[PDB]
């Protein structure tokens, strides 16, 4: 209106004529998040190398035991901090740091040859090795039991470590975390993987509505990707990476606990939460479709968010599809007799209209 | 005294009796820390720290007393802002470089030239023959140079001992030899008195190879005990806070002429374009862009140095100063056989640790890693320590270093239960930061520092004592909230960082909504401030917050008011006291710079009618009388004294009339400001119009009219010719009708010429007729 | 209310005349022989302007009648020497304050 | 609202206020406050007194006077406005305003979407291509 | 929602009686009930629709029942009759009979899930279903009625072990306290000591297995069993704490406080109860500190009652225990450190004086001072 238009330009004062300190203060903001913040150093994979070494241990006149490495006491730490009973799940640096940390030394990341693509996949092996083989894999676990079905950064850096350690289908972990649960008897994990399914974001057309008339009057975008529609995206994608790697390779074992737990006191059907957050979403996005067809164009702020929408209905029907895939009648009938249809049948008329 | 190393029973008694002298000058209780002088002289307080057959519990029970009744309330005023950088901007900064030399080799952590301002260190001198009461502010007096002198001098027999692996530490144990010792070094250090000299030799103690400046093994290559190891660890992580203040100092000292370059090349560039324009129109719509961008977006693109996408407007000459300067703040910071760095030196310390033996202390562990990564992440620790950094100048040194005293005494309350002593303290901290001009001047230096946070956790913890059990001390919700009001509306940002603890504040807000002359300073109060006239943050408002004080509304005209009706006024079945607070804030929220939130009246509106009982009791519809009739009663009950008071100023005296028509002066106002504004009216949004419908249908036409036919009460005068006017705040006000006006005019409105002339007849010229005969002398 | 034993003579000629800071350098012992105040334990000449209410009454008149370079001892009654309150933590109520003062100079 | 003042004048508000200091709430009262504004130089009304001081006692604290004289001091600002209307463009002398020289104008200034800018011509009347330079940003409010 | 009783009001008359209650009860001793099936030989197999069975509420020993005039009311074992006790659990509303069918010898066929399965309580005999009053925490009546309303399905969720041998060992040590405090009662009005019946033998073994169940995990155990023994020491804590078991103690601790000395005991009592005087004040003092060490709501809840607990420190019989309580309740609650004020201070310093040089006393004036970090300038 006439309040933006005309109090900016007359009342704005050149960056030349402020005052020094006032420019330098913008300045040290400024160079801040331009260099400091836009500066990047691979430091990971060398580090975990040299924390996964035994120093002269062997060398040492200890008489005694294997020592465990720097690696394994720093993972032992953090699973002890996560087995002690808490009323919540503390904010923890150190875990937030290191659980990136170790994520980030797993990957190291026109067609590549077949002895490079075996390359990149022992080594893949050998770098998961370096952690899952410390107990790292009991950890993650025992943190997103904790978590107790709260949303946070704790979980968000726990859910990455284990797709990264759980990436490529690892038999091996995916072994380590069902002996795990099932010798534990651990119904807190379920539980919590219930509770964030329940926390999980959807498409939010009263926050675009309000974003988009906050944007078109004027009134400067506070944020920059404007990340209150569909909260926390990356963290649902990862959510629900990390349980379709645990069932990647036809694991009929998995497969056949996140449905049913038989050890367990109580038992929580993931395959049916699973199948209701895929309700939850095709509803938003139906909606979220029901807004824009009357309208000509889909602009850009729409377009992206159909688009984070999209991705994570596509990985919540591919963590579906490796529910079943196999035979696995026990997951396929589960499936039959939920709600599963009804987002079929609504995602049939969105695919219908919108294509 | 060297009696108790075989006399166990009176040992452990008066190793106790020494941690109940530290505790009960625990945490800057000057006054306690004085009269333990009394009981614990220098003297004893230097042979204790001194003497080589003291028993070790003993020894570890006077290093701890002697810190904390000396140099414990000053260390922990430098640890709180130990993560804060205030530089000033003087000739002394501008000197300052990463490196020494052109030999770009790290100097020795601590010694050079620090400008960052400080906390003062002032201490009383213990004496029981004055009578002065200005004694019990600061700790009491040591001798910091004998105390430095003696601390090297142990630290190095200490150093000499162990490393010979000698069966008679100093205390029986090495625990009992270093940790006490290494403590005291460390706080020390911290308070800073080391200065050049006692550095370099300490510094040479901690590691010999090391810090070398350009066979004999430092403490960090002696096979110490784990507590002697965190120790260590805290050491090294207050070494590596100092080069981070180096580096965040020394930036600053570039960006000052980096700052003046850029300014002069802006001016240049403007100038010119501004001489040059009438060469091309076309050029200069797309240059002068910048000069009409906002200062922040200014520099934001002109700092597109970096990449290759190079659209900055800035020339090569200065792009190539700011990249030099770059490249060597990486090199500083270690982001490219002898370690030759403290970074290096921690990297391999933590490790060989950690790799030497099984750690059984999970603090131990944490702080080893919590440093392993800080090494590995260089560029981590000014990405954290930037955001806090702010510059001054030169005029503002002192009156930056009050405001920072007086938050730091804000801060230091953050660990004591609140009383009385303390209530006037933090009264005073307050007034005084609101007349510092710099907490005007520099609301961002103010956000930096958290103040609103610290004031935010200290009414908590306030309300946390007392919530349940009646309000203790309402003074101090008082100023804190007038504070948090005041800090709201020093700057725009200041309300938005201030909106994110909306949530708590609606959880308690009813904290002194029925407490008299208790407006402006309610959690309510800061929670309208946090979104008064904000278009963004009123359109940031979610539901969940809305129907929080619908709820309480609700509550409020349903259930009556405790503390009233002990006080003994009339018990009539709801709370037209609190009632009218949560429809401000609700008023607040709906409507913001003259214009209606339509994204939030229509839920209000929504909200109000779900549940009826806000509305108050004579608008229920079920035996309700309506609006002309409820405010009609309420001007014979503020006229009735037994209705009206207590029944045995407005301080004291609740007027239960006036209260009564000032919540169905709200309650209309609210709803007439949610009504929508008349384009979207006009254009016939669907949604719009059942909103005006509803409003409409809620309140009579003829209940508004009537309402403003309502006669007012004139001055009048005496016998005398003194001015015998009734309070305002007891009877039916002017201010009262200015609601019916703006409801009148934005749901039903004025269209017709016989409604006109009926409204003006019946209500508007009886009061211009009241208004105009009081242009009297005396009834001006 | 103090009398005084002198321990080691002074001059006797100069004695603190009004407005003139007195320097002394004093011990301070309860009745059963206990200390709980010395200026030498903190190495320190204790300064005080004379007649200004700024020690107590005992201590004030003891070093009133003091004469320069002499050492003296002063006893203070509770009336002259904090009262029936006492100083919170340090004097208990109604002690009576002993006190080995030495002038060392007027200033 | 600390957006319509500035840091430098906002000291002189300081010691001017400090003339009284003692904690800002003693010694300032109505006459007293009334004498600060005789250190500025405005010549406020009787009336413009109590008016004021009854819209936030006799003692005004600090925060209070700043609050207070905020919003009445953001006055007289065509003053120097007046100099900025002929120095930002068209300085050939001719006095004939060019549309090209318009195109300055339209940049959203937070809203980066266009088409708006021909609507700037709509609600422009063509009452007598030509508009002047303070008149252009003047009749479509109030 | 979960069908319990009456809190501890004080009342049995008002605790017999049943409704429905939200919120923390789920997690509560008194939300508990025990299905005894009418057989005694495999009494342990798997419960069928029809089959009749009595509902036993855990810590009060009495059995729902049906009364004269159509009320569910707890009564006691003596008078649980067949008749008056017996439920079944039926899939559905239908008024189909589920007829005679004979018993068999085994585990039986999973009939009834847990959770999953929706279950309808009806009488045996009048054949009416359990349905709520519907009308005025929640206190949602539950009434008997001809054919109830259409939300009156029940699930069941099974109690863990730990928490029914809980929930059974309170009931234990109040019947036994009961007694206890009944027997303290009739000699303070001068009953015959032969004639009244005091248990001290029980009480003492009690008082000892009490002890036992509220033991601190040693330090040489594992991190995850030692996270484990000090949640059921938790949970331990929290359900004696919800069946008002503390202030039976100290009920127990003021009615034994009367007497001044073991002989002053034994005048009134026995000797056999006089020799065992300062043994069971020192276990009660034990059990106290025990009940409440590492709880925040236990020692939260004790703040009201400190003030009497100081009231005895300088006895000599008691001064060791109640040191121990009152260092276990303020190096936990700072609720309860907002009480102490000059009054207790100087009771505690005191004790100093009358009793010698005890470090406890300088460790309890410690915590007064700084608690979690928070130093109390007054």
């Amino acid at each position: 209106q006439r309040k933006r238009a005309v109090v900016a330009c007359f009342r704005m004062a050149p960056l030349y004529n402020l005052p020094r300190h006032r420019a330098v203060n913008l300045f040290l903001q400024g160079y801040e998040k331009s260099w400091i913040e836009t500066e990047e150093h691979y430091f990971e994979d060398k580090l975990i190398e040299d924390l996964a070494k035994p120093g002269a241990e062997p060398p040492e006149e200890d008489e005694g035991t294997k020592r465990v490495d720097p690696l394994h006491q720093l993972i032992l730490l953090f699973s002890r901090t996560a087995l002690t009973e808490k009323c919540k799940l503390e904010e923890d640096f150190l875990y937030m740091a290191y659980a990136d940390i170790m994520a980030k030394s797993c990957h190291d990341e026109e067609v590549k040859s077949f002895e490079e693509k075996e390359m990149e996949k022992q080594k893949l092996l050998y770098q998961q090795a370096r952690l899952h083989d410390r107990g790292a894999a009991e950890m993650v676990l025992q943190t997103i039991s904790a978590s107790k079905g709260e949303t946070g950064p704790m979980v968000a850096a726990t859910l990455k470590l284990g797709i990264a350690i759980l990436n490529g289908g690892n038999s091996t972990v995916q072994q380590k975390m069902l002996d795990y649960l099932k010798e534990k008897k651990d119904v807190g994990f379920f539980q919590s993987l219930a509770g964030l399914m329940q926390s999980c974001s959807v498409l939010d057309l009263n926050a675009f509505e309000r974003q988009n008339k906050a944007e078109g009057l004027g009134m400067v975008t506070e944020e920059g990707s404007g990340e209150k529609v569909l909260q926390d995206d990356e963290f649902t994608c990862d959510l629900f990476r990390f349980l379709q790697l645990l069932c990647e390779g036809h694991n009929s074992d998995f497969q056949n606990y996140l449905r049913t737990q038989t050890g367990n006191n109580t038992t929580v059907n993931i395959i049916i939460s699973t199948v209701d957050y895929l309700l939850r979403v095709q509803e938003s996005i139906s909606d979220f479709y029901w807004y824009y067809s009357g309208k000509d164009v889909i602009d850009e702020q729409g377009q992206r968010n159909f688009s984070k929408a999209i991705q994570v209905a596509k990985q919540v029907f591919n963590t579906l599809t490796e529910y079943i895939q196999g035979p696995c009648t026990g997951n396929q009938q589960s499936l039959a007799h939920s709600r599963l249809w009804d987002a079929v049948v609504g995602f049939l008329h969105v695919f219908a209209h919108m294509q | 005294i060297l009696e108790l190393t075989e006399q166990e029973e009176l040992l452990k008694f008066h190793y106790h009796t020494l941690r109940l002298y530290s505790a009960v000058c625990a945490l800057g209780n000057h006054r306690v820390a004085h009269a333990l002088c009394s009981h614990v002289d220098e003297p004893q307080l230097l042979y204790a720290i001194e003497n080589k057959y003291m028993p070790g519990l003993l020894r570890a029970g006077y290093y701890d007393l002697l810190i904390d009744i000396h140099l414990s309330s000053y260390a922990t005023a430098r640890l709180m802002m130990n993560n804060e950088y205030i530089v000033p901007m003087t000739e002394e900064t501008k000197s300052i470089t990463l490196f020494p030399d052109e030999n770009k080799k790290h100097g020795l952590p601590g010694i050079g030239l620090s400008t960052s301002l400080r906390p003062r260190m002032q201490f009383s001198s213990p004496s029981f023959v004055s009578i002065s009461n200005e004694c019990y502010q600061y700790s009491p007096e040591f001798p910091l140079d004998i105390l430095k002198s003696k601390t090297i001098q142990m630290l190095t027999e200490a150093v000499k001992e162990g490393s010979l692996h000698a069966r008679d530490p100093v205390g029986g144990t090495t625990e009992f030899l270093f940790v006490p010792l290494i403590k005291l070094f460390y706080t020390l250090l911290i308070m800073g008195i080391f200065h050049n000299e006692d550095l370099k030799h300490i510094l040479q103690l901690i590691e010999p190879s090391v810090f070398k400046e350009a066979p004999k093994e430092g403490l960090l290559q002696m096979k110490l005990p784990e507590p002697v190891k965190l120790q260590m660890c805290l050491l090294l992580q207050y070494l590596c806070d100092c080069q981070v203040r180096h580096r965040i100092e020394a930036i600053v000292a570039f960006s000052d002429d980096f700052v003046a370059k850029l300014q002069d090349n802006q001016r240049f560039r403007y100038n010119e374009v501004m001489q040059a324009l009438n060469m091309s129109a076309a050029l200069t719509a797309r240059k002068t862009k910048e000069f009409r961008s906002p200062p922040q977006e200014q520099i934001n693109m002109l700092l597109n140095f970096k990449d290759d996408k190079s659209e900055c407007p800035c020339p090569e000459e200065i792009r190539d100063q700011l990249l030099d300067f770059h490249e060597d703040l990486m090199t500083h910071c270690g982001i490219e056989k002898k370690s030759s760095t403290l970074q290096q030196l921690i990297s391999e310390t933590m490790v060989r640790w950690a790799q030497e033996s099984v750690i059984e202390d999970p603090e131990l562990v944490r702080a080893m890693f919590v440093l392993l990564h800080r090494q590995y992440d260089g560029i981590g620790g000014l990405v954290r320590a930037l955001p806090k950094t702010y510059t001054i100048n030169g005029v503002s040194v002192e009156d930056t270093i009050n405001l920072l005293a007086s938050l730091g005494q804000i801060r230091s309350l953050l660990s004591v239960r609140m009383g009385k002593e303390e209530e006037k303290l933090m009264i005073r901290g307050l007034g005084d930061i609101m007349n510092n001009k710099v907490f005007y001047q520099h609301p961002n230096l103010m956000r930096a520092l958290g103040m609103h946070e610290t004031v935010m956790e200290v009414m908590v913890n306030v309300l946390g004592g007392g919530e349940s059990k009646e309000i203790t001390f309402p003074k101090m919700v008082a100023n804190c909230c007038r504070f948090l009001c005041y800090f709201c509306r020093i700057s725009r940002q200041n309300q938005k960082a201030m909106f994110d603890h909306l949530s708590y504040l609606l959880e308690n807000s009813s904290v002194g909504l029925a407490s008299p002359a208790m407006r402006g300073s309610t959690p309510l109060d800061v929670a309208a401030a946090s979104v008064m006239d904000n278009n963004e943050l009123a359109l940031a408002l979610r539901e969940p917050d809305l129907e929080k004080v619908v709820r309480y509304l609700a509550g409020c005209g349903l259930q009556s008011c405790q503390m009233l009706v002990s006080k003994g006024y009339p018990d009539i079945g709801w709370n037209p006291v609190e009632g009218e607070r949560y429809l401000d804030f609700l008023r607040f929220a709906v409507f913001c710079n003259g214009e209606s939130v339509e994204e939030n009246a229509n839920v209000v509106v929504r909200l109000l009618i779900r549940r009826p009982e806000c509305f108050g009791p004579a608008l229920r519809g079920e035996g309700g009388n309506g609006l002309l009739a409820a405010m009609e009663e309420a001007i014979k009950i503020a006229e009735d004294p037994s209705r009206d008071g207590p029944s045995p100023e407005e301080d004291d005296t609740i007027h239960m009339g006036n209260a009564i028509m000032t919540f169905y002066s709200a309650l209309i106002d609210l709803l007439g400001r949610c009504a929508p504004e008349m384009h979207l009216i006009h254009a016939g949004k669907g949604e719009a119009i059942r909103i005006r419908s509803i409003l409409r249908s809620l309140i009579p036409l003829g209940d508004l009219v009537g309402v403003i036919s309502i006669a007012f009460q004139m001055p009048t005068i005496a016998k005398d010719g003194n001015v015998v006017e009734p309070d305002m705040s007891a009877g039916f006000c002017p201010d009262h009708k200015a609601a019916m006006v703006l409801f009148l005019d934005r749901v039903y409105g004025i269209e017709v010429q016989d409604f006109l002339l009926h409204l003006l007849e019946v209500g508007f010229l009886p009061d211009l007729r009241a208004a105009a005969s009081l242009d009297t002398a005396a009834l001006s | 209310g103090v009398e005084i034993e002198t321990i080691s003579p002074g001059d006797g000629r100069t004695f603190p005349k009004k407005g003139q800071t007195c320097v002394v350098h004093y011990t301070g012992m309860l009745q059963n022989g206990k200390k709980f105040d010395s200026s030498r334990d903190r190495n320190k000449p204790f300064k005080f302007r004379i007649g200004k209410q700024e020690v107590i009454k005992g201590f004030e008149e003891g070093a009133a009648q003091m004469s320069l370079g002499q050492r003296a001892k002063l006893t203070c009654t509770p009336d002259v020497a904090y009262g029936a309150t006492g100083h919170p933590g340090v004097i208990p109520p109604n002690a009576t304050l002993i006190f080995d003062v030495e002038l060392l100079n007027l200033e | 609202m600390a957006d319509q003042l500035t840091e430098e004048q906002i000291a002189e508000f300081k010691e001017a206020f400090s003339l009284f200091d003692k904690d800002g709430d003693g010694t300032i009262t109505t006459k007293e406050l009334g004498t600060v504004m005789r250190s500025l130089g405005q010549n406020p009304t009787e009336a413009e007194l109590q008016d004021m001081i009854n819209e936030v006692n006799g003692t005004i604290d600090f925060p209070e006077f700043l609050t207070m004289m905020a919003r009445k001091m953001k006055d007289t600002d065509s003053e120097e406005e007046i100099r900025e209307a002929f120095r930002v463009f068209d300085k050939d002398g001719n006095g004939y305003i060019s549309a090209a020289e318009l195109r300055h104008v339209m940049t959203n200034l937070g809203e980066k979407l266009t088409d708006e800018e021909v609507d700037e011509m709509i609600r422009e009347a063509d009452i007598d291509g030509q508009v002047n330079y303070e008149e252009f940003v003047q009749m479509m409010t109030a | 929602e979960c069908l319990t009783v009456p809190s501890g009001e004080h009342g049995e008359e008002q605790r017999r009686t049943v409704h429905y209650e939200g919120g923390a009860v789920s997690v509560h001793a008194r939300s508990l009930w025990r299905l005894e099936t009418l057989r005694v030989a495999w009494s342990g197999s798997h419960i069928r629709w029809g089959q009749p069975f009595r509902l036993r509420h855990v810590t009060t020993g009495k059995y729902l029942s049906l009364m004269e005039d159509k009320n569910l009311l707890l009564m006691d074992k003596e008078k649980a009759d067949v008749k008056s006790t017996a439920f079944t659990f039926r899939s559905s509303k239908e008024k189909l009979d589920v007829g005679v069918r004979k018993e068999v010898d085994g585990m039986g066929t999973s009939e009834i899930k847990y959770g999953d399965s929706v279950c309808y309580i009806q009488h045996v005999d009048t054949g009416l279903w359990l349905t709520y009053q519907s009308v005025d925490s929640i206190q949602r009546k539950a009434i008997m009625h001809h054919e109830g309303h259409m939300d009156d399905g029940i699930s069941l969720s099974r109690s863990q072990h730990e928490e029914s041998r809980t929930a059974r060992v309170i009931r234990s040590t109040v019947f036994l306290f009961n007694r206890f405090i009944r027997g303290l009662d009739a000699l303070s009005k001068k009953a015959k000591a032969s004639t009244v019946d005091l248990p001290i033998e029980s009480v003492s073994l009690s008082l000892q297995d009490l002890i036992g169940y509220f033991h601190p995990p040693d330090e040489h155990l594992e991190h995850e069993d030692k996270q484990n023994r000090l949640r059921a020491l938790k949970n331990r804590q929290n359900l004696f704490q919800e069946e008002g078991m503390i202030n039976l103690v100290l009920e127990c601790i003021d009615r034994l406080h009367v007497y001044s000395s073991a002989a002053h005991f034994a005048d009134v009592a026995g000797r056999e109860a006089g020799e065992s005087w300062k043994s069971i004040l020192n276990s009660l003092y034990e059990l106290l500190a025990a009940l409440i060490r590492g709880n925040r709501k236990n020692c939260a809840q004790f703040s009201g009652s400190l003030d009497w607990l100081i009231s005895r420190l300088e006895r000599l019989e008691a001064s060791s225990g109640i040191l121990e309580v009152l260092h276990c309740v303020l190096v936990e609650s700072p609720e309860a450190l907002n009480i102490i004020k000059e009054g207790h201070i100087k009771s505690i310093i005191s004790l100093l004086d009358k009793h010698g040089r005890n470090h406890k006393v300088l460790d309890v004036l410690c915590s007064l001072c700084v608690c979690h970090g928070v130093a109390v300038r007054s």
